[PDB]
């Protein structure tokens, strides 16, 4: 719609004008089943959805998915807009398409702020998605030694089993991280568990 | 990662030190071998060199060389390996070698018998093509367990590329490289697009990508999300 | 450590050369390190004569067309490896009707080339009529010096270097490992691109092919 390119685009004093026209344009969506704090969330202008906000648009407003604002807050990699949706009262456990938590998308970011803005409002390190995984499995594939690390401040688990059966230590080991490998084991991670392929954390290093 | 870096170091790094190995008379190992069943591949990596590097492109779909004609053997391939050696350091595509690579049936029927030491010669022609000539030859198939190892001699293709289907490594770099470009969102994800692409066999993700683009191009979509991702999915 | 081989296969190959019966075929089993295609086409490059390498049938036709010549099963080298198997034993079989039928020339002799349980198949489809027995040993570190030298007479080598080092400082699997030394040391020479005799770029490819062993 409209507010799609007056959101995304940045026009503040149009939106704000065509908010200030017709109050519908606030709760009004396209095809994409998202408002205008969806398309300015996702651009990155906080002073939209400060305005947005403002007016009290509800921020646990979901798409045809069910894709929570929070997950652009943290995948976009914008501090203030997790600032201002954490807030505003946004779910740190509102569950998506296919069942996953802001936090499996900051810690792809590799944003610890909002790793640590998320997780000290009270969301769940162990969250696990259809396929069961959490963050520690594609965090310690991509090779984020310092997310593993501040999600272990916050009690989180090192011994969770994906849908193939891997734990966040396989992935650690298949990218061949020695550090983060020689560190999960030190810090308690289940060298014992086996996946549906019969293969231990030690065989799949090399 | 390693698999197009493989190709590149394999492929592209040698492909211009041939007016020096013209000069220094020293030419390593042109064999690349490709595999994998699975995975459709041959395509966006004979593309890819297609587009990168600018040289001359001979690329044959199967065995051209099946003619009844047993004599016309040496003159295909000699043909083709005079224009590689002498117009342009071509790069010679040989693709699906499991129809020709292995024996059928009937050995007194000297035409197969014949046309293979014909392979015999061009097979000591390309161990004479390691010196001082503009040849590559990268080489393709679906199916080892077929073909003689005397193509796959030690020496002869020493880059075996494997490939069976696309890693999460390759995947989540494909959809980086587009969404890095692109619009991105919360709604394009990597986890679920990371899993299932590994679950079934998908070839030209990137391509999936901008097909994607051309189903939310409408001037209604702004930013691409996972409803045509997954509509390309189930689509293309 | 090969000297045996050589001994004993001068009375073997060497026989119809200036003796004028004739050995038939021989077989070689064990690790294969040297000696399997080097000795013969060491041996048939010394003596100046012809030697192709080497379809179950269709390998028959040129060995029945090329049939007088020094033929070694090189490229081959129980459900369905000893009938895969013995459709080249069942070639090998009619080869030695053919040499044990009739010849137009003399020195003509093929030899085998088998590690396995095929052994014991060839030994089973071969009641001790016509084959010469030579084991096939290890090769020993004497195996080595002069195949290393042999295989360095091509590529250019300093004077300065020490092949005492690098030629008894492969042990192991096999003495193939030693032709890949000098492979992998062409690629890195290439790679490292040594400017004309360069000994200590040269004792970088000796660590270059000692890391990977």
């Amino acid at each position: 719609l409209m507010v799609c390119n007056l959101a995304y685009s940045g026009k503040l004093e149009e939106l704000k004008e065509s908010i200030l026209a017709d109050k519908s344009l606030a709760t009004r969506t396209d095809q994409d089943s998202r408002t205008a704090l969806h398309w300015a969330c996702s651009a990155g202008h906080t002073e939209i959805v400060e305005f947005l906000l403002q007016l009290g648009v509800p921020v646990n407003d979901k798409d045809d998915a069910g894709w929570s604002p929070l997950h652009i807050a943290a995948s976009a990699g914008r501090d203030e807009i997790v600032k201002a949706l954490l807030g505003k009262g946004a779910q740190v456990n509102a569950v998506n398409q296919n069942g996953c938590t802001p936090l499996h998308y900051a810690a792809s970011k590799n944003r610890h702020e909002i790793a640590v803005m998320l997780l000290e409002g009270g969301a769940n390190p162990d969250a696990k998605d259809h396929y069961e995984a959490t963050a520690m499995h594609r965090a310690a594939a991509k090779g984020n030694l310092k997310m593993i690390h501040i999600l272990l401040y916050y009690k989180a688990s090192t011994n969770i089993q994906d849908t193939e059966g891997n734990t966040p230590l396989h992935l650690a080991c298949d990218e061949e991280r020695v550090e983060e490998a020689k560190l999960l084991v030190s810090q308690g991670a289940s060298i014992y568990i086996e996946n549906k392929e019969e293969k231990t954390p030690l065989q799949v290093a090399k | 990662d390693i698999q197009k870096q493989e190709v590149r170091e394999a492929v592209e790094l040698p492909l211009t030190h041939f007016e020096l190995y013209k000069q220094i008379g020293i030419d390593p190992p042109r064999g690349v071998l490709m595999y994998g069943p699975p995975g459709c591949g041959k395509t966006m990596l004979a593309k890819a060199v297609a587009h990168h590097t600018t040289a001359a492109f001979i690329r044959v779909v199967g065995s051209e060389f099946v003619q009844k004609y047993l004599g016309e053997g040496p003159r295909m391939v000699r043909d083709v390996f005079r224009l590689a050696k002498e117009n342009a350091p071509a790069i010679i595509f040989i693709d699906e070698i499991d129809a020709i690579a292995t024996k059928r049936f009937d050995a007194q029927t000297g035409a197969d018998r014949e046309v293979q030491r014909i392979l015999l010669e061009l097979l000591n022609q390309m161990d004479g093509f390691d010196q001082n000539v503009n040849v590559k030859v990268i080489m393709a198939t679906n199916r080892a367990d077929t073909l003689d190892p005397a193509l796959l001699r030690p020496g002869r293709l020493d880059r075996k590329i494997e490939f069976p289907l696309p890693d999460r490594r390759q995947k989540r770099l494909i959809f980086s490289t587009i969404t890095s470009k692109m619009n991105l969102s919360e709604e394009v994800d990597l986890e679920d697009y990371v899993a299932r692409p590994d679950k079934i066999s998908g070839a030209d993700i990137n391509s999936i990508c901008q097909e994607s683009g051309m189903l939310a191009v409408r001037e209604n979509r702004y930013i691409v999300l996972a409803k045509d991702f997954e509509k390309a999915y189930k689509t293309v | 450590g090969l000297d045996k081989q050589i001994k004993e296969i001068k009375e073997v190959i060497e026989l119809p050369v200036k003796h004028p019966a004739q050995p038939k075929g021989v077989l070689l089993y064990g690790p294969p390190g040297t000696g399997k295609t080097l000795l013969a086409r060491a041996v048939a490059h010394h003596t100046d004569c012809t030697f192709i390498r080497v379809m179950v049938r269709e390998l028959f036709v040129m060995a029945r067309e090329h049939a007088p010549s020094i033929i070694f099963m090189d490229e081959i080298d129980l459900e369905g490896g000893s009938g895969g198997d013995s459709e080249v034993q069942r070639t090998m079989l009619e080869l030695l009707n053919q040499l044990d039928g009739f010849e137009a020339t003399k020195n003509i002799k093929v030899i085998m080339a088998t590690n396995r349980i095929d052994i014991l198949d060839s030994a089973l489809l071969r009641p001790g009529r016509i084959d010469r027995k030579i084991e096939f040993p290890p090769p020993n570190e004497e195996a080595r010096l002069d195949i290393l030298k042999i295989h360095s007479r091509k590529m250019n080598l300093t004077r300065g270097i020490n092949l005492r080092k690098i030629a008894e400082l492969m042990p192991g699997a096999s003495g193939a490992e030693v032709k890949g030394v000098c492979t992998e040391a062409g690629m890195y020479a290439l790679r490292e691109r040594r400017v004309h005799v360069t000994q200590e770029d040269f004792e970088m490819a000796v660590a270059k092919v000692m890391q990977k062993d």
